[PDB]
């Protein structure tokens, strides 16, 4: 169908390391840093 | 209505691409089977506008407080000055 309405019908996930400076791909935010585990609690609902 | 502050959270999200205009409020009640009784329905209906709000987050991410830019000269002024307390003075919104 001709795009009229929001696409909903498409459809990879390397590895994960940490530690090291390395790029990420965090559902399409793209940026170069450091990994490490964090103890901030987030509410169940908020990605970042 | 109660006397404090309490914020809502998102529910549900849905993909609709309908035009929506009006809506009509589902109602049933009692079968006494003497069938439907008489009602007592208590429910409130209010609108919303574009307003500018200031918010307070504390240590664990949850809301505290919230004050209306456009209610009185003193809310103007804490909208303007970024902050919640204020001391004597003039100054110019």
């Amino acid at each position: 169908e001709l795009l009229h309405a929001p696409a909903t019908v498409c459809g990879k996930s390397t590895n994960l390391v940490k530690n090291k400076c390395v790029n990420f791909n965090f559902n399409g935010l793209t940026g170069t840093g450091v990994l490490t585990e964090s103890n901030k609690k987030f509410l169940p609902f908020q990605q970042f | 209505l109660p006397q404090g502050f309490s914020a809502l959270e998102p529910l549900v999200d849905l993909p609709i691409g309908i035009n929506i205009t009006r809506f009509q409020t589902l109602l049933a009640l009692h079968r006494s089977y003497l069938g439907w009784t008489a009602g007592a329905a208590a429910y409130y209906v209010g609108y919303l506008q574009p307003r500018t709000f200031l918010l307070k987050y504390n240590e664990n991410g949850t809301i505290t407080d919230a004050v209306d830019c456009a209610l009185d000269p003193l809310s103007e002024t804490k909208c303007t000055l970024k902050s919640f307390t204020v001391e004597k003075g003039i100054y110019q919104t």
